[PDB]
């Protein structure tokens, strides 16, 4: 996780994955200071193992395509630094029941 | 006339005969090809 | 842009390709047409004046129900057991509480099916209950039925556990509702209900409340579309009777990039 | 009656036609420019419309499997082109194709030796596939006929001929290009088909193609489909009156532009003078398919008129599409002026004598209700409680306003009887623009005389109507399930409850509105002369006089 | 594919749709000379005769609901609780 | 003359869920046809000589697997100018795509 | 192009599935083997039907000429007879199904014969099934 | 996104119900971005091609439909009504069989 | 050569024949219209295996009548010739162009320019021939061809095909 203060150079990055299985992510200085989940409207998410996944899945009868989902350059999903097939579990507030259940895989 | 449609519609229709206040009102009809030029602007007046 | 939305079988509000656009239509599965305005008593007021409503204390002469309201009052006075499952019930609505004031506006009217203010209004007359003589309920029949029934509002009805939280999960709100009319402090003091009256509204509720759930096939896109632009298609350009009204919701369906007025409101910190 | 299956779609495949097999189905060849005279002599020739094609006033002809005009579908003839034109809506395409192929060889650009390629070569989806892969091929124009491999610049073959791939650029209805040393400007000829052809199977499924359904090679005409009748009828004034459908024009112009163009490939050909009448019918052929292009020439018919385009027809509202398949007129149905009714129930629906007296409903004859249709049936279609027609199992009907046999008939269980609509009856009434789910409800039927659908009060602002010159529409039920379906679902009490806002949408409007306020103040009294008339009045009345 | 009597998920109630469609069919079967097996008492509308049949949920039918998956549930029409 | 029944009219009874009512319209109270699709080329070629049983197909060659539907003229026309436009409908009374 | 390359249509494949929905190896059916499994049918049929080829088609075939034929037929070229000499082949046999039916439905003395009637082997299958070869004229049951 | 749409309507004094905005606002959102509802939007997705073909560009949606050779399930209300036969809508989303077992139990 | 393969089939009821012993009526109908079939795409149809336990599951009810639709699943036993495939069968006529054989149902006809060149065909001679410097073929004789060709039609399968090679021919 480097954290570019403006920008790395594309000769420069093109060896990112030139060093498997490990990943790199590279983050803007300006983008940071404030944590964009601590926000009023940013509910709480959280992840889910290869099994509580084969099991939402399974639980629901779902396709994984049939899933909402997010972009793999979303703020969030890259400050969680998610990965393209892994899901998010939301829970946010609803004025009809309390509380509602969402997912996100992250495509 | 020709395959020349390159004209303009509603110019001469089929005077109004329905009551004479109607005919009347066909004759002294303006039309104005076309938000703004639909407005009543002041210089109606 | 909503046609192929529809319930499906399980609840979920899906389209054409299967995508699950919702879990449980509207967040808890209930049909509009069977929901009227409630008010969430709980939410509103002092914890001090809330206390002095619904809290007990049968250790103390002041602090407990009038005898005027059992017919076992004195014979149940000071039971140690029971004042503990008093607890229970009441360390609960703290937690609902505390929970519903984490709507902070406090706003305590809300939509929600089954209006117990009525089928209450009803009882009222349908056995005919005098402000006299003493009700007949065990706090064991009150407290543990409402234990019983919170278990009988099902919505979803899944064998594992994921179902099963999402079914407590939305249903919750509701719930709290519930318990706001039924705690033992109003039951008795204000509408003496009897054995029978009790065991009515409870298999009303469940009956009513199933029946209030929403219907698989509903074309659901195609409701929400006319439900949406109706009240649109009866507003006038004039914002009368920054950028507002008609041309901004076009503005926004259009997802535009550069609205004319783009304005944004930020709050103050803390202090 | 056909012994064959009855089935629904459950999928459907696109792809293009392939030439050899539009050939293939074609059952005419289409050679002749006339339109019918055998030589003067009135019939059909064996060249063009009708040389076995379908056919109109119920003459069998349709390839002799007769049938004539219903049951019988159009039938499709073809024609050879003489030369490869450019299919007009697919330029697009094509132009940012050959930007990735290269041409005078006819292979790939790129292998997967390159990296960011593979992913995108293996995105699974024949859109988001083509739309990455243009971006990269756009660029390198070079057919390298060697290439330093995956290992030493030092030694390096795949396709050949590194001739420089055009810059292409899109003037008016013509591609053209530069090769480059030094450029090369030409006009590019139709040399594309060529290498499509040669383009390898397995590169097909590189991009989002598939050998069998659609091959990029294909989306060239070689022999062009010609539609039959049914697809561009003619209109006679009766019989022996011309009246002749748009296309029914351009398809002897595009003919007569493939005739000449043919005519000027056997005889004198001026090189820069053919280029000239090629982009003719190419032009026709541009015409046919779509006359609202860019490079104007509207291409107008005798008259100033437009030529209706084949996507013409299909354009939202009015044409084909949206104006006649996603909505479309209908049987069974009618519509009037509309008037309130203040003593007719909620669900009700006051319809006009001559209407009940046209609109049908096909109930079968049942040993309960038989005793009640007899006498329906004897009245005749003139008389009220009557019918208009029966109809045995041996699918013919009898008019029974005729028939020798009036009063007669003895019926038969199992056979069905359309009768005249009666009271609480259920019916689609509607009210357009229909923007609200109570835009339609079923209404119980209640004939009363004079000329004018009667609807009740309150439900006048769902559909937000009044009566200034108002017109409602009306349809009618057929089925014994659709009914039902209309009282179990589009029932009037069950719509008064409004899901979008949670409440009503119907409530107490003027007049009645209005004066039950004064009729609720305290200083409204009633004596009991009115008070008993009042009481006889409601219908629900408990029969029991309140103190 | 199947899915037992067992672990069965859908409502326990017969959704307008579904009730709607069931008195629909049988009304049908009834005009096309069928048999009912009631007391029509003085009714006369197919449509009734069903809706009494219903009230006393005896119409001989089965409905396999279908999940978006591709299996099925099936239920019969005297099985899904009638109240309405 | 006959009164249209435009989308607007469409769309309410879809919200309704009057599915077969629907069906009915725009078939039994309007178009209609029985078109003969083949079993193999999903086209609409089949000579079908109600009398002689005779089917065929011929460019496909078939006679044995052919299909009978129900849809509305209209329809069959808006496929066969789809044909005349080179683009080709295949009709298929069971899935091949799989998933 | 259909061939005897093996290529045969997508209808066919060593991988079929069960009317339940399972997965099943292909079903090879030699001669005589075939004349069983019709027989026990046609036999267990003609059973609760009451409840020597020429008769018993006339009543459970169409009324069909084509099952005399295919009973005529398969009885004066089937290679077998006893439910157990088959049972043997396959408790042995089991190569790609096509093969273990043809080999068995389809009269052979040398390996020089079956490699020439059968020209796609020869290193799809190892030398010693030339032993399996004799084995199988050396239990090419007597006259 | 529903705060909004929410505040252009209150702001005329009428009322809608949540469930309806808040089903628009997920399929706008769901898809993964922001799809509008025009021809750049909605009708340029995954979704069947019968249904985007009556909107806008009709005949062209066609042409790269025929292209890429797009096969489409027919479980869209659309394609049903094109076609003229029952969609799964309501009153058709299910099957009513004959149960031979209990079928025997009739009679 | 002959195969199982578990295929399916439907069919439409007429409300009528709707009553309580209806699998009974359904599993026999099913071999009226399969037992004696024939599809270019499965071969000849010849044998539906365990007849009395026919397995039909529930049929659905069309909507605009009052009809049932079935989806009968089942399995039988079928034989259908492939090109290169070979089998044997007895000659069933014989002119100077070549012979009929005749397998099974089936009946495969082999040219005269796709036989060994050295065998023709006996003229008067009983009974008639065809005729090699040491063979001979006739009628009553086996024949083992090679399927070059196969031709799907109606409800027959016919065929052609060749006996040119070596080892190939009467036994
Ligand atoms: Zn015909
Ligand atoms: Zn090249
Ligand atoms: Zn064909």
């Amino acid at each position: 996780i480097f954290i570019y203060q403006n920008n790395i150079t594309p000769s420069a990055n093109k060896m990112i994955p030139t060093v498997s299985p490990a990943i790199i992510e590279t983050f803007q200085e300006s983008d940071l200071v404030v944590n964009i989940t601590h926000h009023e409207l940013v509910p709480k998410h959280i992840r889910l193992s290869d099994g509580e996944k084969s099991q939402l899945l399974q639980r629901y009868k779902l396709k994984e395509s049939q899933l909402p989902r997010i972009q793999r350059e979303d703020p969030v999903a890259r400050y969680l630094g998610l990965k393209r097939g892994q899901v998010v579990k939301i829970i946010r507030r609803s004025e009809t029941s309390g509380r509602y259940a969402s997912y996100r895989i992250c495509l | 006339q020709k395959k020349a449609m390159s004209s303009r519609a509603g110019v001469s229709q089929v005077l109004n005969r329905y009551t004479y206040s109607s005919t009347l009102s066909h004759l002294r009809r303006t039309n104005t090809p076309i938000a703004k030029p639909r407005q009543l602007h002041n210089t109606h007046w | 842009a909503l046609e192929d939305i529809m319930v499906h079988y399980d609840g979920t509000t899906r389209n054409s390709l299967g995508d699950i656009i919702q879990f449980l239509y509207g967040e808890d599965g209930l049909d509009g047409t069977q929901v009227e305005r409630q008010t969430i008593d709980t939410i509103p007021g002092s914890d001090k004046a809330f206390h002095k409503r619904y809290y007990v204390d049968l250790m103390d002469e002041k602090n407990s129900i009038k005898p005027d309201v059992i017919e076992y009052a004195a014979d149940i006075l000071g039971d140690v057991e029971l004042q503990k499952e008093l607890n229970s019930e009441y360390e609960q609505l703290v937690s609902d509480r505390k929970f519903l004031r984490e709507f902070v506006n406090g706003d305590h009217n809300w939509p929600l099916p089954v209006n117990l203010r009525r089928i209450i209004q009803n009882a009222q007359q349908i056995f005919h209950l005098d402000r006299a003589k003493a009700s007949d309920l065990t706090i064991p029949e009150i407290i543990h039925g409402v234990r019983d029934l919170c278990k009988k509002l099902f919505v979803l009805r899944g064998e594992n556990e994921l179902i099963k939280e999402a079914q407590q999960n939305a249903t919750s709100l509701f719930q709290c509702l519930v318990r706001a009319r039924l705690a033992t402090r109003r039951i008795l003091e204000e509408f003496r209900l009897n054995r029978d009256a009790f065991e009515w509204v409870l298999g009303t509720i469940e009956a009513q409340f199933q029946r209030s759930l929403v219907h698989p096939g509903e074309m659901v896109g195609v409701i929400a579309a006319q439900s949406i632009g109706e009240p649109a298609t009866q507003m006038t350009l004039n914002t009368f009777h920054v950028t507002l009204g008609v041309p901004r919701l076009k503005e926004i369906l259009n997802v535009a990039k550069n609205i004319k007025t783009p304005a944004l409101t930020v709050y103050l910190d803390r202090e | 009656y056909s012994s064959a299956p009855l089935r629904s779609v459950k999928e459907v495949q696109f792809g293009l036609l392939s030439p050899e097999e539009i050939r293939a189905i074609s059952v005419v060849k289409i050679e002749y420019p006339e339109i019918m005279d055998e030589s003067r002599q009135r019939p059909r020739e064996g060249g063009l419309n009708d040389p076995k094609l379908g056919s109109i006033d119920r003459n069998f002809k349709c390839q002799t499997c007769g049938e004539g005009m219903a049951e019988c579908p159009g039938h499709f003839g073809h024609m050879e082109l003489a030369k490869p034109v450019f299919h007009i809506g697919f330029i697009p395409k094509i132009k940012k194709v050959c930007e990735c192929i290269c041409m005078n060889c006819g292979k790939l650009l790129l292998d997967e030796t390159n990296p960011t390629m593979a992913q995108a070569i293996r995105i699974r989806d024949p859109k988001k596939r083509f739309n990455a892969v243009w971006q990269l091929c756009k660029t390198k124009m070079v057919c390298e006929a060697d290439a330093p491999v995956d290992e030493y610049s030092e030694q390096k073959s795949r396709g050949g001929c590194g001739n420089t791939q055009p810059v292409v650029r899109k003037d008016g209805m013509k591609l053209w290009g530069t090769w480059k040393d030094a450029q090369p400007e030409r006009k590019l000829l139709t040399e594309i088909l060529n290498v499509f052809k040669h383009i390898s199977p397995e590169d097909c499924f590189r991009l989002g193609f598939n050998e069998d359904y659609a091959r990029p090679e294909w989306m060239i005409i070689t022999v062009l489909p010609v539609p039959p009748p049914q697809v561009r009828p003619s209109i006679a004034m009766d019989e022996t009156t011309q009246g002749q459908d748009d296309l029914t024009h351009k398809l002897s112009d595009i003919l007569k532009a493939n005739i000449n163009v043919q005519k000027l490939e056997m005889d004198g050909s001026p090189q820069h003078i053919i280029n000239e009448v090629e982009q003719l019918l190419q032009f026709h052929v541009a015409t046919y398919m779509d006359n609202d292009i860019a490079g104007q020439p509207q291409a107008l018919q005798k008259s100033g008129r437009p030529v209706k385009a084949i996507r013409a027809r299909l354009k939202g509202k009015e044409g084909r599409l949206r104006g006649n398949l996603m909505g479309k007129r209908v049987d069974f149905s009618a519509r009037t002026v509309i008037s309130g009714d203040p003593n007719l129930e909620l669900d009700q629906v006051g319809v006009p004598i001559s209407i009940a007296k046209t609109l049908s409903y096909p109930e079968t004859v049942t040993q309960y209700n038989i005793h009640r249709l007899t006498e329906y049936v004897r009245n005749g279609p003139n008389e009220h409680p009557g019918a208009k027609y029966v109809i045995r199992d041996n699918g013919d009907r009898i008019d029974l306003r005729y028939h020798k046999r009036a009063g007669d008939i003895v019926l038969q269980y199992g056979w069905k009887v359309e009768r005249h609509l009666m009271d609480d009856d259920p019916v689609l009434f509607n009210r357009q623009p229909s923007l609200h789910k109570m835009s339609m409800m079923a209404h119980r039927v209640k004939v009363m005389p004079y000329s004018t659908f009667r609807l009740n009060l309150s439900v006048t602002s769902p559909y937000n109507a009044d009566f200034d010159g108002d017109e409602m529409n009306l349809h009618v039920p057929q089925s014994e399930e659709t009914r039902a379906e209309l009282s179990q679902l589009c029932a009037v009490p069950l719509q008064i409850v409004s899901p979008q806002s949670n409440k009503p949408v119907m409530g107490i409007v003027q007049d009645t509105l209005c004066g039950v306020r004064k009729m609720t103040l305290r200083d409204t009294f009633i004596e009991y002369e009115q008070v008993m008339n009042m009481l006889f009045w409601v219908p629900s009345w408990d029969g029991v006089v309140p103190q | 594919l199947a899915i037992l009597k067992e672990e069965r998920t859908t409502t326990p109630y017969l959704t307008k749709y579904e009730r709607a469609r069931i008195l629909g069919t049988r009304a049908l079967q009834i005009s096309m000379n069928a048999p009912v097996l009631v007391d029509i008492e003085g009714e006369t509308d197919p449509l009734q005769i069903a809706m009494k049949e219903l009230s006393q949920r005896k119409i001989p039918l089965v409905i396999r609901r279908y999940l978006p998956d591709g299996s099925y549930e099936d239920w019969g029409c005297d099985e899904l609780i009638v109240d309405n | 003359g006959g009164l249209r029944f435009g989308e607007m009219e469409r769309d309410c009874m879809i919200a309704h869920g009057a599915a077969g009512f629907l069906k009915e319209r725009l078939m039994e109270a309007s178009d209609a046809f029985r078109v003969h699709v083949c079993g193999i080329c999903g086209l609409m070629s089949v000579i079908a000589n109600l009398k002689k049983n005779q089917f065929e197909c011929r460019s496909c060659k078939n006679k044995t697997n052919i299909y009978q539907l129900h849809i509305p003229y209209a329809a069959k026309l808006l496929f066969q100018e789809l044909m005349a436009m080179n683009i080709a409908p295949r009709l298929y009374t069971e899935r091949s795509g799989v998933s | 192009e259909n061939a005897t390359l093996l290529r045969l249509g997508p209808e066919f494949a060593l991988k079929q599935y069960d009317h339940d929905g399972n997965e099943h190896d292909l079903i090879a059916l030699s001669l005589s083997e075939s004349r069983l499994l019709i027989r026990e049918a046609l036999k267990a049929r003609s059973r609760a039907r009451n409840g020597d080829d020429d008769e018993l088609a006339k009543v459970t075939s169409g009324a069909n000429g084509v099952v005399k034929k295919t009973l005529d037929y398969l009885n004066t070229f089937a290679r077998f007879k006893d439910e157990e000499t088959c049972t043997a082949v396959d408790q042995l046999l089991h190569l790609h199904p096509f093969e273990i039916a043809q080999l068995s439905s389809l009269g052979c003395e040398d390996v020089d014969e079956a490699i020439t009637l059968i020209p796609s082997l020869a290193a799809k299958k190892e030398v010693n099934l030339q032993r399996i070869l004799d084995e199988l004229n050396r239990l090419e049951d007597p006259y | 996104l529903y705060k909004e749409i929410l505040n252009v309507i209150a702001f005329d004094g009428s009322y809608v119900n949540y469930r309806h905005m808040a089903l628009l606002v997920d399929v706008m959102t769901s898809r993964g971005y922001l799809m509008a509802i025009t021809r750049h939007g909605i009708n340029r997705a995954d979704t069947g091609a019968l249904m985007r073909c009556s909107f806008e560009e009709t005949v062209e949606i066609l042409f790269e439909a025929g292209a890429a050779a797009e096969l489409d399930d027919c479980r869209g209300v659309s394609e049903n009504v094109m076609l003229g036969q029952l969609a799964p809508m309501g009153t058709g989303a299910f099957d009513v069989m004959i149960d031979e077992k209990l079928l025997t139990s009739l009679p | 050569m002959f195969f199982l393969k578990d295929l399916s089939l439907i069919l439409t009821l007429h409300p009528s024949y709707f009553g309580p012993q209806m699998n009974q009526y359904l599993r026999e109908k099913l071999l009226t219209d399969v037992e004696g079939t024939c599809t270019g795409q499965f071969g000849y149809i010849v044998t539906v295996l365990d007849g009395m336990n026919i397995d039909v599951g529930k049929g659905r009810i069309i909507p605009g009548s009052g009809s049932a639709e079935f989806e009968v699943k089942y399995r039988a036993v079928v034989w259908k010739p492939f090109k290169g495939e070979v089998v044997d069968a007895i000659v069933s006529n014989v002119s100077p162009i070549g012979f009929f054989a005749d397998v099974g149902p089936l009946n495969v006809f082999v040219s005269t320019r796709l036989i060994p060149d050295n065998l023709v065909y006996n003229p008067s001679n009983s009974p008639p021939a065809y005729m090699s410097n040491d063979e001979l073929i006739t009628k009553g004789s086996k024949v083992r061809l090679k399927v070059v060709g196969t031709r799907t039609d109606v409800n027959e399968i016919y065929a052609i095909g060749s006996i040119k090679e070596d080892f190939l021919g009467a036994i």
